[PDB]
RNA sequence: CAGGCCUUGACAUGCUAGGGAACCCGGGUGAAAGCCUGGGGUGCCCCGCGAGGGGAGCCCUAGCACAGGUGCUGCAUGGCCGUCGUCAGCUCGUGCCGUGAGGUGUUGGGUUAAGUCCCGCAACGAGCGCAACCCCCGCCGUUAGUUGCCAGCGGUUCGGCCGGGCACUCUAACGGGACUGCCCGCGAAAGCGGGAGGAAGGAGGGGACGACGUCUGGUCAGCAUGGCCCUUACGGCCUGGGCGACACACGUGCUACAAUGCCCACUACAAAGCGAUGCCACCCGGCAACGGGGAGCUAAUCGCAAAAAGGUGGGCCCAGUUCGGAUUGGGGUCUGCAACCCGACCCCAUGAAGCCGGAAUCGCUAGUAAUCGCGGAUCAGCCAUGCCGCGGUGAAUACG
């Protein structure tokens, strides 16, 4: 299971509650952030790259 | 002999089923 | 540790005699930073020591802290198949810790309620030479001049 | 009491308000 | 006559609060210099690796610095040289007044 | 007490009991065994028997590999005896001078 | 395994965001998946021109990719017809002002990812990976890099064994910040599974 | 006429203004001695101008914003130590042997990741 | 539990089923898998096949189990200790 | 997992055939899914003042390809991560030695946090590491002066409120600043001890940064990927159940066993963050959770907000207690389609074990440990006592 599932998670719900974040790039379930639309792997993985707005890996 | 694990006895197939 | 001596931390003195020890031993009653509480206890035996016995509670204090000074511990000191335990010279540093140390803690062995009755007790007792704290140092003691015998394994 | 629902304590630890912890 | 700047880079947040406070002391009169508001810091902490080894982090951030400048005496001479000036990419400007 | 591990692999209460049998040989060093713990699993050549258990005196870690099951979980209990062993008497090694 | 990737190591340093725009907190994911996408198709398409790096700025629903390869005339088409046939079918994703340019790569052995994807292709091709690993270390090395370092991991040769090769003449100081370290990744697949070769072009220090 | 240090401990800053007067002492629009009500701490705010004689010499007006009274309290006694040198500077004897012109860095140390606090690390069994 | 202000649950579909049987006259089983649903005094006396996940469990219901839900009493879990 | 279902399929690129496009409203059964069924109008380029006639923007139906698989293999892999280990190391080039493995260099003496540097040497260099360049905090200057600030003057409803000003705090960008630079002394030197100045002194404190490599380490269930396997099923949809089971055992934690404490009332001082079906000021209703109203804020403006330990005062009086708050009963609140399994919170009642913990064993060297709160991501809500941060108070000890 998963194709089938990176699209359910699309659709409109019978209930708004079933709603879900997934993963844009990777489509996983879990450790997804809102304000990418991406699981922290992808996150890493994009950020790493640059192509994050302005995302920079912190240090203090 | 279908899914994942655990093994049901069939080269590379666990007891889980569709 | 490894590398070097430690650097014996300064104590700045309290702000009711000025004393580097008194800084030190509320640090010793302090639990969990809460030193307000500590210098409370502290000055709060103070008064109290000052009440039931009409000496200057600082002098009392400094006394009952030398009558707890152990100038000799044994230390352990595994030689061969036993563990001797070796008589050795207390440096002053600890003797400091141990008698601040073993003061609080006969302290609060007491059974009188509240915690500055305890310290104010303690250092009474200890600056005319009874109380749980002055025991430790005389059973340190005893111990060290017991085990004479092995004073040449001192390092 | 932080365990202790009923106190002022508790209820600043579970971070709720009630009767014994007003606001 | 309020000029508010927002922008991850603050190079550019600058180099642009500069060029504002600029053009307007140009067309005149006043201006109220390029004041740096405080950043707001949206981090990520994302365990470094794809399986487990929870114990291990990277640290991401993402400013959003903040600069307000202020036309002080508008006088409309700014406004049109202004209503064409040079923004960079990644900077966001909220005219007020 | 005993726990045993049987990774991506599944035994039976039979098995289980034979590790404790096989692991009981300790015993003759009379010293607290504290959490014993055995993993078994099981590679493309060969059973692992995996074991750590703290001592007293120290910690008994060591792994068996064997076609055999039975057998990997003996030169495991080999293992750990001589650890074991050395554990109990590298103290006396060094009584002169 | 542990070495940080030196891009993200040196953002706003020695490197600069392959995507500049600031977006609110409403906005940015939405705008990001057009990044995302819109590099999607370019990837897959320029990939035959050489593409290096892929800009992407916004400034009110209109978004202008810089594209900079080795082979400016591939995207560009027949005298205008490619860089036409784009920004359409980018506009049709863009559904927006998706303005298009294309950037000379001066010199090509000099961006770590070109370095990268040939590699890749010439294993894809099966060139003995060692030889052509330090052949590609020469090229960047002939064009004055002052340093450069290539590393192919996976089953080289179809070994059963995987195996990491790599190559590094002159500098590649990793741990340092003012370095300017070139970096790319090409992901070399074969019959046999994929392999990774990862570039490294020291073009100097700041 | 009036006299000025910059105090800053922890996250505590404090603005010192030294002021000639009976004695008199404010920290945020109330008399410091009611400010720092049972905080045996406090004596320590006023120490620079003990160890110049200022006791009474001066007044303070003091605002304090940051951190916590301890802090505000070693921001205070920095300021005021600030401040008597601007006073006077022939001061700095009599003050930076006592240290009181030298400002502490001593900032909560930053959590890190694998950790349960700065440097306390998490609890395992090796065995 | 539930807020007061909302309306007791029933499933608005299970119910349906046991109106008519009132009316009509019942009794009839009812195979549901309307776990969720509070009893509610219109299905006193009925019995209704409740599904656990793998069998449909007749409840007889009565006036001392009309508070409660119908999970209440087609329990999931099977077990009869460890021994 | 059970049960009811679907068979080009929840999804791609297709090719051909029946319709029509597109789409929106349902109706029947049904737990839902599905299955059956009822409504209505396709633009353009076209012969159209006309039936009729497409071709295609998209719809469905049959087909055939193919899809789909978090099915197996991390012992085929990429990627990324853990680990040794922030450890002081690992090597190369050429020369030299050795028949050869290999050695030398990299060892040696001194020094350093360091293969740090000095000196010596069949070596002379070089690379990766170390360090430095980067970030945070500490002092200072510059540039800025609102939404931030209030030293002085004016008013002032008594609230920096307004006028006023950017001094100060700050805020946030740019600089400066520390270099064993100077003095003493020892040193061949490199450095080492001490001193002055100074916010800071010998890497200022913290962070980011992890050499060749090791663990056939980790991950085919994030992703990618070779190969193996499934094809009305190992794919897919739904309803329910499960992941929350409970004779046991291990790990990690929370809260405790109390008076340095517990309770109540009143009263202080933070920082970092978050906040347009979001934070909610304030008023009212209810003991309350909350509910109803209802201002402000796209937020240095308004809000979450109160920080808590602390301080003052009062109560308890050493009791399994006014310690502890587990368990159970009853009653509510909110989220949510739905809180039986299986949410959190509030209130009434219940008021467990626990009197400081065996063998064993963990952490921490300073603004640390301890202790106290505060925020955030994920998120409707929440099982967070977790995690990542943040500041408050603030030790002990290091012979070796
Ligand atoms: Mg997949
Ligand atoms: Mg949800
Ligand atoms: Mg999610
Ligand atoms: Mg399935
Ligand atoms: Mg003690
Ligand atoms: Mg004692
Ligand atoms: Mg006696
Ligand atoms: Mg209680
Ligand atoms: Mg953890
Ligand atoms: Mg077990
Ligand atoms: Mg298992
Ligand atoms: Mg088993
Ligand atoms: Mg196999
Ligand atoms: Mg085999
Ligand atoms: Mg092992
Ligand atoms: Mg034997
Ligand atoms: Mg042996
Ligand atoms: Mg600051
Ligand atoms: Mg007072
Ligand atoms: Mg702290
Ligand atoms: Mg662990
Ligand atoms: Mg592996
Ligand atoms: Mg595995
Ligand atoms: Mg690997
Ligand atoms: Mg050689
Ligand atoms: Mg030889
Ligand atoms: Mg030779
Ligand atoms: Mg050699
Ligand atoms: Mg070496
Ligand atoms: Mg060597
Ligand atoms: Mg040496
Ligand atoms: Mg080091
Ligand atoms: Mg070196
Ligand atoms: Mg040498
Ligand atoms: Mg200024
Ligand atoms: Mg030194
Ligand atoms: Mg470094
Ligand atoms: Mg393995
Ligand atoms: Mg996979
Ligand atoms: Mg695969
Ligand atoms: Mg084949
Ligand atoms: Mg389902
Ligand atoms: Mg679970
Ligand atoms: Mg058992
Ligand atoms: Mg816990
Ligand atoms: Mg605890
Ligand atoms: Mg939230
Ligand atoms: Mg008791
Ligand atoms: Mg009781
Ligand atoms: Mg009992
Ligand atoms: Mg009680
Ligand atoms: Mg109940
Ligand atoms: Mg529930
Ligand atoms: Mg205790
Ligand atoms: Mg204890
Ligand atoms: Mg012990
Ligand atoms: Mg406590
Ligand atoms: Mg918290
Ligand atoms: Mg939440
Ligand atoms: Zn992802």
């Amino acid at each position: 299971a998963r194709k089938a599932l990176i699209e359910k998670a699309k659709r409109t719900p019978k209930f708004k509650v079933r709603a879900y974040t997934r993963c844009v790039r990777c489509g996983r379930a879990r450790s997804v952030y809102r304000f990418f639309g991406l699981c922290r792997i992808c996150l890493r993985e994009l950020a790493h790259k640059g192509q994050l707005p302005g995302v920079r890996k912190a240090s203090w | 002999s279908k899914k994942s694990k655990p093994g049901d006895g069939k080269f590379g197939r666990g007891v889980k089923r569709g | 540790a490894r590398r070097r001596r430690a650097e014996v931390r300064q104590l700045q003195p309290d702000l009711v005699y000025g004393d580097v020890l008194v800084t030190a031993f509320i640090n010793k009653i302090m639990r969990d930073g809460k030193k307000n509480l500590a210098a409370r206890i502290f000055y709060d035996a103070c008064k109290i020591i000052q009440e039931k016995t009409g000496q200057e509670p600082l002098k009392v204090f400094k006394q009952a802290v030398e009558n707890v000074k152990p100038r000799m511990e044994v230390r352990s000191r595994r030689v061969g198949g036993a563990n001797y335990q070796v008589p050795m010279e207390v440096s002053p540093r600890r003797q400091q810790s141990l008698a601040l140390r073993w003061l609080v803690q006969a302290a609060n062995q007491r059974p009188e309620r509240r915690a500055a009755v305890r310290i104010a007790h303690e250092l009474m007792d200890a600056a005319e030479g009874k109380g749980g704290a002055v025991k430790k140092k005389e059973d340190v003691e005893r111990m060290a001049e017991a085990n004479r015998a092995y004073a040449h394994y001192r390092w | 009491g932080k365990g202790d629902r009923r106190t002022r304590r508790g209820k600043i630890w579970r971070g709720t308000y009630g009767k014994y912890r007003p606001r | 006559i309020r000029i508010k700047l927002r922008g991850f880079d603050h190079k550019t947040l600058d180099a642009s609060a500069q060029k504002i406070v600029e053009a307007a002391r140009r067309s005149g009169a006043q201006v109220s210099g390029p004041i740096p508001l405080p950043t707001r810091v949206r981090r990520f902490t994302v365990i470094r690796g794809p399986f487990k080894h929870k114990d291990s982090r990277e640290h991401f951030e993402l400013r959003t610095h903040n600069r307000l400048v202020d036309i002080i005496n508008p006088n409309r001479k700014t406004i049109e040289q202004l209503m064409t000036l040079d923004l960079p990419t990644g900077v966001e400007i909220e005219i007020k007044t | 007490t005993m726990n045993i591990t049987s990774k991506q692999m599944e035994i039976t209460p039979a098995i289980r009991q034979h590790v404790a049998d096989r692991l009981a040989k300790l015993e003759k060093w009379q010293t607290h065994l504290i959490n014993p713990h055995i993993i078994l699993s099981k590679e493309p050549q060969g059973f692992v028997a995996d074991a750590t258990i703290n001592t007293p005196n120290g910690v008994l870690v060591a792994s068996g590999k064997h076609e055999d099951m039975y057998t990997a979980i003996n030169e495991l209990i080999n293992k750990l005896e001589r650890q074991l062993n050395k554990l109990q008497h590298k103290g006396e090694a060094r009584r002169a001078a | 395994g542990n070495k940080i990737h030196p891009i993200g190591f040196r953002l706003g340093i020695t490197r600069d965001w392959e995507s500049r725009w600031y977006a609110g907190k409403k906005q940015y994911r939405h705008l990001l998946l057009e990044d995302q996408r819109i590099r999607g198709l370019l990837e897959k398409e320029l990939y035959s021109a050489g593409l290096a790096r892929v800009d992407i700025e916004r400034a009110a629903d209109n978004v202008a990719v810089t594209v900079h390869v080795a082979k400016p005339g591939v995207v560009i088409g027949r005298g205008g017809e490619r860089i036409r046939v784009l920004r359409e079918e980018l506009a049709k994703l863009t559904g927006k002002n998706v303005a298009l340019n294309v950037q000379e790569v001066q010199n090509p052995n000099l961006s770590a990812p070109l370095v990268a994807q040939r590699v890749a292709e010439q294993i894809e091709r099966r060139f003995a990976v060692r030889r052509a690993i330090k052949q590609a270390v020469q090229r960047v090395m002939e064009s004055g890099a002052k340093g450069a370092k290539v590393i192919v991991s996976g089953r080289i040769g179809g070994a059963e064994q995987a195996r990491t090769e790599w190559a590094a003449q002159g500098r590649v100081p990793l741990h340092t910040l003012r370095a300017n370290i070139d970096y790319g990744f090409a992901l070399a697949r074969t019959t046999y599974g994929v392999l990774g070769v990862k570039a490294y072009i020291f073009l100097g220090e700041v | 006429e009036q006299y000025y240090g910059t105090g800053r401990r922890k996250e505590a800053v404090a603005r010192v203004f030294l002021r000639p007067g009976n004695g008199k002492v404010t920290v945020n629009g109330q008399d410091f001695n009611e400010y720092f009500q049972g905080l045996v701490r406090a004596v320590a705010a006023l120490e620079p101008l003990r160890a110049v004689d200022a006791l009474g010499h001066f007044d303070a007006y003091i605002t304090v914003r940051g951190g916590g009274k301890s802090g505000q309290i070693d921001a205070i006694k920095l300021g005021i130590a600030r401040a008597l040198v601007q006073y006077n500077p022939d001061y700095r004897a009599k003050l930076k042997p006592l240290g009181f012109l030298t400002r502490d860095a001593r900032v909560v140390e930053r959590k890190k990741y694998g950790k349960h606090k700065a440097r306390r690390a998490p609890q395992y069994s090796k065995r | 539990p539930r807020s007061l202000k909302k309306g007791v649950f029933v499933d608005d579909h299970l119910l349906e089923k046991v109106l008519e049987l009132n009316a009509k006259g019942e009794k009839r089983l009812i195979k549901t898998w309307s776990r969720r649903s509070t009893i509610v005094p219109e299905m006193v006396g009925h019995t209704i096949a409740v599904y656990n996940g793998k069998q449909h469990v007749p409840v007889y219901i009565t006036e001392n189990m009309v508070g409660h839900k119908l999970g209440e009493f087609a329990p999931t879990r099977t077990y009869r200790g460890h021994g």
